[PDB]
């Protein structure tokens, strides 16, 4: 479910901080850049694992703060296509499930085309209704097993990131009812 | 800003929480060291540094 990206950016050091551990400092202000933010077109970075290249500090004619070019990786959320994840139901809309890796990412949504066939909603009980012969409900805040099906990206509602799951397999859909 | 390759390798669940869960010392954001106790301020870093563990410890 996590990955690490091999990236490049330009990193400015305040004369503030030209006493500090360069290097830490330069982790700081990427961080300060891309902890828990978006990575246009790949996903939702963490934070820095580590820095593989660094080069000599540039200073601007106009404020004594040097420029630094930087490469490194960082760990990024990015579920693959087919991965089975794990999330607790967040909101059941009348036209599909919103889930949730509680503090890690909101935008996971499992539509209507995704459910099993036959699944309808309840706009009285505020859930959606599983039938087989014997209704199954897949309620708010129960955990939920679904398939990621796409990867949807967003140059900038609307979310510059988000992801479509299913629940359409033996296994998927509540927890309570396979374990 | 360029991405020189958006899936560089998987990092596994383990190695995250491993990862992350030795990263909250560094900075002192761990149950022990919080309550004993500025800490690294990034309250965003800090911030969901703790959900990724939260959620794979589960």
């Amino acid at each position: 479910m996590f990955i690490l990206s091999k990236i490049a950016d330009l990193v400015r050091i305040p004369p503030d901080q030209f006493h500090r551990d360069t290097i830490s400092a330069i982790t700081h202000q990427l961080n300060n850049k891309f902890a828990n933010k978006i990575i246009p077109n790949v996903g939702l970075c963490i934070t820095i694992y580590d820095l593989l290249t660094v080069e000599e500090g540039q200073l601007k004619p106009g404020d004594g703060s040097s420029y630094i070019n930087v490469t490194f990786r960082a760990v990024v959320f990015k579920p693959f296509l087919g991965e089975i994840v794990t999330g607790w139901i967040s909101k059941c809309t009348a036209e599909g499930i919103k889930v949730s890796l509680l503090g890690i990412f909101d935008d996971i949504f499992i539509p209507q085309n995704m459910l099993f066939e036959g699944c309808y909603y309840t706009p009285e009980e505020s859930a959606w209704i599983w039938p087989m012969d014997t209704k199954l409900y897949f309620d708010v805040n129960e955990k939920i097993r679904f398939r990621i099906e796409r990867e949807v990206f967003v140059d900038v509602k609307p979310p510059a990131y988000a992801l479509l799951g299913s629940c359409q397999t033996d296994g998927m859909g509540l927890v309570s009812w396979w374990e | 800003m360029k991405v020189l390759e958006e899936r560089n390798a998987f990092l596994s669940d383990y190695e995250v929480l491993k990862f992350l869960t030795d990263l909250e010392k560094k900075h002192l954001w761990d149950q022990k060291s919080l309550a004993a106790l500025r800490p690294y301020n990034h309250p965003e870093l800090q911030g969901i540094t703790r959900n990724v563990v939260n959620y794979l410890s589960i």
